[PDB]
């Protein structure tokens, strides 16, 4: 048997993976999803994405489980960068343009987007920040676009020696090996706070059947048991926000 | 007005410790990737470590886990600790401000290391005596380590002078010749003396150097 | 690990000439190839940076080229303040790495040597060892052999000699070559004599001296 809440809108991942335009991974998109239901099977099936590093889940699972929001974070970046994603990375793009947390739950997604993103004589649309005092912390953004000062001379919004414009362009060609070639990436970021959870895989509710055992699903708590009425009050129904308790058998 | 200033250099024993140190002008050393490079010598470049603004290191695998990258803010300068030092460390150490990481843009004119348990040893200076345009120098013999330095006649005596790259004996220590070719006629007359001075050893020396008679 | 395979290794052109190097990389580096300038005893000097740009300050008569794996670095006409070791770096990939370095000599006309001899002083004497030091001064091209003769015996393996870096002005080179004895060894022979054999002189050119005399 299977629980989940009875949301029925689609989430629009759509719009995130298949947007015509990219941000730069400086300026990254965020996208809030929320109530609504995704088939992630479409996107751990898929031919298009070369990655697919998920962080505190199992990608195959994710059509089982629900969680309160889910995040999804779009930018491009070169092929070789792909790897800083990724929780503990150090560099330019994990330092200075987006990083993760230490405990981070999602998936990180990327595809090589050539054919839509280089020109050629270089695509000087998609820059990344080379110049930064500290790090960014996990999830942080930053779109200034001050002169960096890298002497003791005040520069005054002039750009030239030791005056220098923070942000750094790809310059994407065609004829560029595969490390060099842009490739768009999406990261998606599973929430779970201490609330009904508004994201749910698309599996279908069964009947509520009790007193019995029974293999389980309530929002991804999966278990082989017999629930009962529970006269506690703080597993609970989603649809019927009943309390019930769990005791095992096979 | 931009300055990269190392030091800190010296001879040192294997399994040891050294800290270098490069000062910095203008450049704010705590707003730059900064790196340092070495070059073993006669040999060609090696990058030693890198240090980003925002704390970030990166070192070279023969390195890794032996030396330590950090800055003084206050100070304006950057340190690179080494432990555990070996033979093959030894080298001249530049520290460069990176224009983005690894850009060396601007170079220390750099501090040399000595890795080696050899003992210090200050030169025994003699003279090559003449017998226009005669030669005449001095002989560096016997020194450990390197740099010396010659001078003649106090930095007046100039031209014509020939000092040679220093050379390692077969015994361990350096040696080298410091020659000039001046007129003949002004033997008799002219003074000349080469000033040595070894800064690893607190030696300078002075060696008239006149006709044996 | 990214191989920069820096070619030639040494060169030999003409004021005026046009100086190609080439760097080839193991890996696609894209455009990230840098070339720096080192002159003796000096710090290298960034003179082109993303395989085509030039530092302020740069002569335009340096440039380069290249994309991917293949580059090229270009001294349109040398001059005589270009006389330096030449270096290709990839900077983009962990690590950094310096091709071998490309040394690169002022060509000129032939010059011979003004060859010299100096006996050991007497003061070394009283050390135990005797110094004897041949001076091939300002000729041009670099090679040159020297050979020591005592009494007549040719001696190998107790001498080291030592070249200086090609003048600025004169674009010519200088050796000494230092043969080495002990006191005891110096004392049982009398003719002490330099043989100097190179392009500019018709025959090889002795330098002798009598012990004692
Ligand atoms: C993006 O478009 C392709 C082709 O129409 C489709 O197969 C894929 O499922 C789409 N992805 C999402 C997340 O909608």
């Amino acid at each position: 048997i299977v629980r989940f809440p009875n949301i029925t809108n689609l989430c629009p991942f759509g719009e995130v993976f298949n947007a015509t335009r990219f941000a730069s991974v400086y300026a990254w998109n965020r996208k809030r999803i929320s109530n609504c239901v995704a088939d992630y099977s479409v996107l751990y099936n898929s031919a298009s994405f070369s990655t697919f590093k998920c962080y505190g889940v199992s990608p195959t699972k994710l059509n089982d489980l629900c969680f309160t929001n889910v995040y999804a974070d779009s930018f491009v970046i070169r092929g070789d960068e792909v790897r800083q994603i990724a929780p503990g990375q150090t560099g330019k793009i994990a330092d200075y343009n987006y990083k993760l947390p230490d405990d981070f739950t999602g998936c990180v997604i990327a595809w090589n987007s050539n054919n839509l993103d280089s020109k050629v004589g270089g695509n000087y649309n998609y820059l990344y920040r080379l110049f930064r005092k500290s790090n960014l912390k996990p999830f942080e953004r930053d779109i200034s676009t001050e002169i960096y000062q890298a002497g003791s001379t005040p520069c005054n919004g002039v750009e030239g020696f030791n005056c220098y414009f923070p942000l750094q362009s790809y310059g994407f060609q065609p004829t560029n090996g595969v490390g060099y070639q842009p490739y768009r990436v999406v990261v998606l970021s599973f929430e779970l706070l201490h609330a009904p959870a508004t994201v749910c895989g698309p599996k279908k509710s069964t009947n509520l059947v009790k007193n019995k055992c029974v293999n389980f699903n309530f929002n991804g708590l999966t278990g082989t048991g017999v629930l009962t009425e529970s006269n506690k009050k703080f597993v609970r129904d989603p649809q019927t926000l009943e309390i019930l308790d769990i005791t095992p058998c096979s | 007005q931009v300055q990269l200033v190392e030091s800190g250099g010296g001879l040192i024993q294997p399994g040891g410790s050294l800290r270098l140190s490069c000062a910095a002008s203008e450049f704010i050393v705590s707003s730059n990737y900064m790196s340092w490079v070495r070059q073993a010598p006669g040999k060609g470049l090696e990058w030693v470590s890198l240090l980003y603004s925002g704390g970030t290191t990166y070192y070279a695998d023969s390195v890794k886990g032996r030396f330590t990258i950090s800055r003084d803010n206050s100070k304006n300068t950057l340190f690179l600790q080494m432990n555990s030092l070996r033979a093959e460390d030894t080298a001249m150490y530049y520290c460069a401000r990176d224009r983005g990481p690894w850009l060396h843009d601007y170079w220390g004119q750099g501090t040399l290391v000595t890795v080696s348990s050899a003992s210090t040893k200050g030169p025994s200076v003699f003279p090559l005596a003449p017998s226009g345009t005669a030669a005449l120098g001095c002989l560096v013999k016997d020194y450990f380590p390197e740099p010396v330095t010659v001078s003649w006649n106090s930095g007046a005596l100039t031209s014509g002078v020939h000092t040679f790259p220093a050379v390692l004996q077969s015994s361990g220590l350096y040696s080298l010749s410091s020659v000039v070719t001046v007129p003949s006629s002004s033997l008799g007359t002219q003074t000349y003396i080469c000033n040595v001075n070894h800064k690893p050893s607190n030696t300078k020396v002075d060696k008239r150097v006149e006709p044996k008679s | 690990d990214i191989v920069m395979t820096q070619s030639p290794s040494s060169l030999s052109a003409s004021v005026g000439d046009r100086v190609t190097i080439t760097c080839q990389a193991s890996q696609d580096i894209n455009k990230y190839c840098n070339w720096y300038q080192q002159k003796p005893g000096k710090a290298p000097k960034l003179l082109i940076y993303d395989a085509s740009n030039l530092e302020t300050g740069v002569p335009s008569r340096f440039s380069g080229s290249g994309s991917g794996t293949d580059f090229t670095f270009t001294i349109n006409s040398l001059q005589p303040e270009d006389i330096a070791t030449y270096y290709c770096q990839q900077y983009d990939n962990l690590p950094p790495t310096f091709g071998g370095g490309t040394k690169v000599e002022i060509k000129r006309t032939v010059a011979a040597p003004s060859v010299f001899i100096f006996p050991p002083s007497d003061e070394q004497l009283k050390s135990g060892t005797a110094s004897v030091v041949c001076l091939l001064n300002n000729f041009y091209p670099r090679e040159a052999k020297v050979q020591w003769k005592v009494d007549n015996a040719l001696q190998s393996g107790n001498s080291q000699e030592s070249v200086t870096e090609q003048d600025s002005k004169d674009s010519t080179y200088s050796l000494s070559s230092t043969l080495t004895l002990s006191k005891a060894d110096y004392e049982k022979h009398k003719v002490y004599a330099c043989e100097v054999t190179h392009q500019g002189l018709s025959s090889p050119v002795t330098k002798s001296f009598n012990r004692g005399e």
